[PDB]
């Protein structure tokens, strides 16, 4: 979004994650590790599946022939009929349409803060051992390989391991 | 060694609008719409599906039913759903009639609309004590009964005028139709006239020359006037030749209101009479209704709700429906198309 | 020490529906819903409204005053709302009336349609001066007027054919009705006939056999014709006994357009004619109109605006209204349901 | 919302604070405080109330019986006119429906929001004695009790008072 | 030293509405609204326009041609959209004829409403071999043809009883109009009859007394009686003195089906026919037609299509359009007003 | 927004930027510096242009006369048609409206977010020579003057030159 844009976050992804929707990379002379957060892509799939739900359970009328019409006879009045089945028929199309793009608005509007809610989730096990860089990252004093990573995205990581200041629990 | 957040890179086809980035490139889709494919008609879930006015009434016609055709007579069952399966309904029998002549052809169609229909018992006149002096009751063959042997609608009474007697041509008598059915029901009232030879004509009534005839209920009036020479060639008939042919209209009379016609010599006074309450949905489909369907759609027969929308040629339709839309809709499931760095 | 933020947990039996997160419990509720009570109906805050044609003719109901019945006559004021009180309205009094045999009973309710309604000023034709002869205008007892004595309906003028002289049967005579309003208006003419004894027929007119009328205005034709032996038992009438009885029809003339009728023996011709113009909106209501309300349902009488939507019968209603909706809805003031920890 | 699982914000609420909707919390040996912050209340208010304003300035038109119909006359017409009347109501019942829908959408989503917002007031006071956790709390040097707390709450807390650095103003 | 983020303050006279901060002032605004100026009628940008009926038909209206008045025949080509300028629409010329006295008058915008129209080939009937008795055809000046000298409308033929022969009255004669035109065309048969001085009346026929007629196509039935005496003073006319006139009716013939008419003296027999298909969009314009437009109101004639939505007085639109909304509204362009500190 | 109110962003804003929409400001004894950031102004530019197009690609059925209707016969019919016709233009005006208000509310709404990424970009180029105050704010150092504060909204901006600890790229 703009957010990412603005704030200096990554222009494009990694294609290396197939497990998840958003996660975390690693940088140095170890290569370039990736990892993924199965906790955000499931609420990003729970968001979408309840939008879902709440468009699937719009009722309306139901539009057949009127009773004293008569073909033969009543064709004017018979015209107008076609005439409103056809204005009702677009109308509600129209309001549909609306919905739907409001829903997928909010749908991709919000990877942005999906990854400002992960930033706070790595925040949380390090200890001031980085900086906020606000680039959505941080500057660890130690080197993290991809067994290391995946630690962090199963949310298994706390480091008296590499010896540095604990957030306690 | 830094640490940052990022988001995937994969394939993204598919395309969503949206009202901040325009339209964009997307991971997945969970598509809402589908275009239906056009299949016979169903059976309604939840509901009385009529097609025919009464079935069992074999050899006959919803027109044959609605007219009172010897033998065709029977339970004309209810329904909050109906299907009109002809457009311009047809007689299988019985007495020529000159159908194009009057709005007769859409009775049974009319009948349809109504939830609950049923002929009535007795009578809404007695024919023989007309005004225009005492009447024998014509019959004639190609309306056959239970037995067999000379008949006609139960529906009318064709009221032929005794013997020489007092025999002649009269001035319009006019007519008072009582109300006979119930509540709120609709009263149907069906009635008619006939013509001949100009010779038959004054064997069997009094006069050569045309006869005219009005209908007055609630506010609709119509008239009309016989034709004396050679008719149209008989048509949907019960097959035997006669000289002459019959003029056959409704009036449909209000809740409670009671109904007038004006006649002279050849007059079908009415007898038996529609009594209709209640409201069906009626929808133009075509029998027979195989099997069960969610949905009843004009252009498509029977249909199954599968996703909440459809794309399509739209009309109207009965029962648990998809909703018609203007365009194939998706929704987005994944994230927007990001470049590999 | 440790800092950090949060929010409330307390009792949330409210339950509001969302997009993203499904049906939640919540703190607290707003409601934008009621269901209103029937109560009877009222005066339109901003607006005139009209129920009675005219109020002060008194023991005159609304086709009283529309067939111009003596002594039923008064400034027919304008509104620009209208209630519609009788469905199946009916006379008072004068002279004996067949109601059903045309459409003549809906006249009030379609004048009332109008916002602004005005008997004319003299006479839409000369009735002693018409076809077929000089006419004497008949009157009857049970049509007294200002003084008391015979008379008869504003409206119409009876056309009895003068003394024996020329007194006889005549084919139809025709005649135009000249249009007599102004501007814009709609014209309404009230016309009808007179049948009797047949004795009684060649005492008055010359003739005893049936007598045939024919209405022509803008499009819109109907056809008559007349009953000669004993009639419908005398009702919604001035209470004297006649032999005679009398079918009464009105016919719509555009803006600016002409008409015409036929006639033989016993005609009524129009005279003074209805001039309207504007449109009232009409609901249907029941008198009497009790206090002041913000919105009129057809349902539930008057009603006062409260909350912006409402849930119940949904139905025809005029003014500061509240809208129809499905369910009662509710907005969320408060907080998502969080259990304590 | 998302966030509030995917960031580690606390999972449920405090029902210590019948004094607004959203606040703080304080941990300790001296027990468990708990304060409520009246603006953010406030806030939340407005934007319903307003909403709600919003919501209760629709108009639409009359619905009544039209002038030339005739009951006894013309029902077939009169059926049409039912049908249009009918249809009218659905449909604007949907559209209204909607616009409650999106609108309790955001009441409820902004909830996570605020209590980001009430994060970067309370960061405002301190100096850099205690630091940023992500998980929307910070670790003060100091002990805080319930006056301690109510004085942050009403924001005249400054602490010279624990002389710890302070924010300049 | 501090360094902080901000955002702009400036003149904030735009006012705009929001759900959750209330109403704003804000920087800038794209305005979605105009409101058009009335302007006069044009050509529709993508389609077809129909004015008039057939143009190249000079001194000739739509009702002429329409009715088939001599030299007024030619290629009515087809459109999409039409433009229904005559609201009362009127003949040019031709014999007199009693325009009010039937619905005649909407014939032509009647032809309008369909996208193809087209007069017949040949005749829809014998007028000479009628029922009746053989015919000489009535032709009278004031309907010039090609040449000069006496004719009539294309239309119809009138029936003039040969010469004295077996001429005298009769009762109704009955007669069938065929069908004519093709596939799923509608057939417009245009039919009437002819009344004069009682001795002229006399002359022509053989009778004296009033004539009656009737129609009955499919359902609607219409019923029509002679004027004797005087009429109105001529009208409309080609311009020359005669003293009788003439009454003129269409009936509408559905997909298929016949029609019946009945007559006594003075017939005109239908004999050329309309034949029509199709639809085409009507609005209520003006002519002449200047130029092209995007849209045509029926309020402000020609419009071109600038921002998507319009305020103003709504009305009846075809084409490429822009909205109508109730109030004029603004998208944002710019930030909230901040005031200076 | 509320977000503003809440965290302690100004009220108001500095007149001195007719560059662009959002910006950053500079204090001190050497005065009072503003400057302006373009990336932002483009990105809510761009937001408001799209969702105009989305605006204006909304299509609706054409409302004609009737081609059965006959002034002078049907009035009733056509009383019915006129009806049909007003019903229609109010209720599709009200679906506009909504939309519309919908947008304006996200326009709005953003601009708090903008500023938000905004902290993100500044905090990006500093080093940790500056603390986040959660004000919205940075306490730098050194001191920066309208010459210094241009190349910071430039993106030229990293600090050798006062030497305070770079965050390398
Ligand atoms: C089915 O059709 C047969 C004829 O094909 C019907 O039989 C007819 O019944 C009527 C009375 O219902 C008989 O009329 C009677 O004539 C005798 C004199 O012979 C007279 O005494 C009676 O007063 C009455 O006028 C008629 O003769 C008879 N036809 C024959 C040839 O038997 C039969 O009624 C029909 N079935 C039903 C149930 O409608
Ligand atoms: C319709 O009117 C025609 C006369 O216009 C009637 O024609 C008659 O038809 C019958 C049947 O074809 C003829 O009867 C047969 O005649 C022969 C010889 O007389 C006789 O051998 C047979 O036993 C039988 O009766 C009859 O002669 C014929 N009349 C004439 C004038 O040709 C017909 O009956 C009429 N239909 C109606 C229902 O009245
Ligand atoms: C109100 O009712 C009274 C009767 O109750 C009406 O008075 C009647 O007026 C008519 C003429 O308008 C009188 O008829 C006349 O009879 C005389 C012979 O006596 C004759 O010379 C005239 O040519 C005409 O036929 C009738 O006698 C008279 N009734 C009485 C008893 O006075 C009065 O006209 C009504 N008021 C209005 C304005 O309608
Ligand atoms: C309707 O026609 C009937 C005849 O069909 C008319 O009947 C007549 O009615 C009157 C009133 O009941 C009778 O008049 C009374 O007669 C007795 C004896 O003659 C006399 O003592 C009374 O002074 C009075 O005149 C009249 O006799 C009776 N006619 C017959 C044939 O019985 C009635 O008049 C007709 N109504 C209309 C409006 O013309
Ligand atoms: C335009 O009008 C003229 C008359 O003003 C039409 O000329 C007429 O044509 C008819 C036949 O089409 C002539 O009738 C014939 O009368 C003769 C006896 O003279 C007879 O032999 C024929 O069997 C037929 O009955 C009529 O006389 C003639 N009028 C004159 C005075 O010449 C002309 O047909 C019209 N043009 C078109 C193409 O319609
Ligand atoms: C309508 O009927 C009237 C009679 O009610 C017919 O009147 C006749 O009109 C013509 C033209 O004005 C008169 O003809 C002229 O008469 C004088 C003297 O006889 C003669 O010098 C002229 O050469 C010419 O023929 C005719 O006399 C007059 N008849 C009478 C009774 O006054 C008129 O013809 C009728 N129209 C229709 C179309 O038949
Ligand atoms: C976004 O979606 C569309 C899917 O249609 C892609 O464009 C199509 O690419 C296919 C590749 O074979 C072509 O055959 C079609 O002709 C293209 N569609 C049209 C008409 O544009 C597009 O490449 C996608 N963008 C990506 C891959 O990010
Ligand atoms: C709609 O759904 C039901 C699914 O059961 C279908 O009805 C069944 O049809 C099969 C035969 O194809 C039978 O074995 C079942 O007994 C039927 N159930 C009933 C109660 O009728 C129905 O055919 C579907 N309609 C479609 C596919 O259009
Ligand atoms: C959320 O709201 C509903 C309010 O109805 C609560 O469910 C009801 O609980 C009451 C308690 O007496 C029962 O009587 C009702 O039968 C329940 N309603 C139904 C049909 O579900 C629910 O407990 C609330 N959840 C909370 C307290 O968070
Ligand atoms: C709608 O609101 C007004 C509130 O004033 C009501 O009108 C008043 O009714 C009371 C009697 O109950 C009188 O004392 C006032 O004088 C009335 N005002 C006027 C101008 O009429 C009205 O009754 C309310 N309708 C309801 C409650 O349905
Ligand atoms: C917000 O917008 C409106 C624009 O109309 C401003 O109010 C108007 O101020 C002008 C100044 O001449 C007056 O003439 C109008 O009468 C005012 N309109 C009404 C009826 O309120 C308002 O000042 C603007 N607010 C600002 C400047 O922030
Ligand atoms: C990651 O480093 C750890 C030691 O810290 C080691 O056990 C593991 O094998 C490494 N993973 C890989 C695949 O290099
Ligand atoms: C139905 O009519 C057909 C065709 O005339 C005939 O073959 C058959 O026997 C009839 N069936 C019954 C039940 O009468
Ligand atoms: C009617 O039947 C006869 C044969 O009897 C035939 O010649 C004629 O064409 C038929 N008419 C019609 C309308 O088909
Ligand atoms: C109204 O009619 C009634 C009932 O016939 C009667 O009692 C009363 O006197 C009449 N009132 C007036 C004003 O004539
Ligand atoms: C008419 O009145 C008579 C008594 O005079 C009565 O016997 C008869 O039942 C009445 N008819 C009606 C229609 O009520
Ligand atoms: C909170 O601590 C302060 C001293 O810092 C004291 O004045 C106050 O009484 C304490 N509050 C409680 C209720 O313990
Ligand atoms: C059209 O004919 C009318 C008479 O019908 C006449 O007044 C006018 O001059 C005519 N125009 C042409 C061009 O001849
Ligand atoms: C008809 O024409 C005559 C003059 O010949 C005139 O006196 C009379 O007023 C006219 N009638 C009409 C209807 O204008
Ligand atoms: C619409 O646009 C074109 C521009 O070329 C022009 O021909 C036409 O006159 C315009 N109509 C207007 C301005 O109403
Ligand atoms: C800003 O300071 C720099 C030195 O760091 C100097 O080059 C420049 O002139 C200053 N700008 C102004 C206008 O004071």
């Amino acid at each position: 979004g703009f957010f990412g844009a603005i704030a200096g976050f990554l222009e494009g992804g990694w294609e290396g994650m197939i497990a998840g929707w958003h996660g975390y990379t690693s940088h140095g002379a170890h290569g370039v590790a990736v990892a993924a957060d199965l906790k955000s892509t499931q609420e990003a799939i729970n968001k979408i599946t309840k939008n879902l739900n709440s468009l699937s359970e719009l009722e309306v009328k139901n539009l057949q022939r009127l009773s004293g019409a008569m073909d033969e006879l009543h064709n004017e009045i018979l015209e107008l009929d076609e005439k409103v089945d056809d204005l009702r028929a677009d109308t509600i199309s129209s309001q549909i349409e609306l919905a739907v793009l409001l829903s997928n608005e909010g749908i991709i509007n919000s990877e942005d803060e999906h990854l400002l809610a992960l930033e706070r989730k790595l925040k949380k096990m390090l200890g001031p051992s980085a900086v906020e860089i606000g680039n959505g990252c941080f500057e660890t004093k130690h080197k993290c390989n991809q067994t290391c990573l995946d630690r962090i995205a199963a949310g298994t990581f706390d480091a008296g391991e590499f010896s540095l200041p604990t957030f306690d629990s | 060694d830094r640490i940052c957040t990022g988001i995937t890179s994969s394939n993204s086809p598919h395309v969503v609008k949206t009202a901040t980035q325009g339209e964009v490139n997307v991971t997945g889709v969970i598509p809402l719409t589908t275009t239906p494919t056009k299949s016979h008609f169903a059976n309604l879930k939840g509901t009385e599906t009529r097609g025919k006015l009464c079935p069992k009434c074999l050899n006959c016609t919803d027109l044959d039913v609605a007219l009172g055709r010897p033998k065709c007579t029977g339970k004309i069952p209810s329904a909050r759903v109906s299907i009109l399966h002809e457009v311009r309904p047809v007689t299988s029998g019985c007495f020529p009639i000159m159908h194009d002549r009057t709005k007769i052809r859409q009775l049974p169609n009319l009948l349809r609309g109504y939830e609950h229909i049923r002929l009535s018992t007795h009578n809404v006149i007695n024919a023989e004590n007309a005004p225009g002096g005492p009447y024998k009751i014509g019959t004639s063959g190609s309306c056959p009964n239970i037995t067999n042997g000379n008949g006609f609608f139960a529906t009318m009474a064709w009221a032929v005028p005794k013997n020489d007697k007092n025999k002649t041509a009269t001035n319009p008598l006019t007519i008072e139709v009582p109300y006979i059915c119930t509540e709120g029901e609709d009263q149907i009232t069906v009635w008619g006239f006939h013509s001949d030879n100009e010779t038959q004509m004054a064997k069997l009534y009094g006069d050569s020359k045309p006869q005219k005839f009005t209908s007055s209920a609630n506010g609709v009036t119509t008239h009309y006037v016989s034709q004396i020479g050679g008719f149209p060639n008989q048509t949907e008939d019960g097959g035997l030749p006669q000289s002459g042919r019959i003029v056959v209209d409704y009036m449909v009379q209000k809740s409670g209101k009671t109904g007038t016609i004006t006649y002279q010599r050849g007059i079908l006074l009415p007898q038996k009479v529609w009594c209709a309450s209640g409201r069906s949905k009626v929808i133009k489909g075509s029998l027979p209704l195989i099997g069960e369907a969610d949905c009843l759609h004009e252009k498509y027969g029977g249909l199954n709700k599968s996703k909440p929308y459809y794309t399509g040629e739209h009309a109207k339709a009965i029962g648990n429906c998809p909703i018609w839309v203007k365009t194939p809709l998706k929704l987005a499931n994944g994230t927007k198309y990001r470049p590999p760095a």
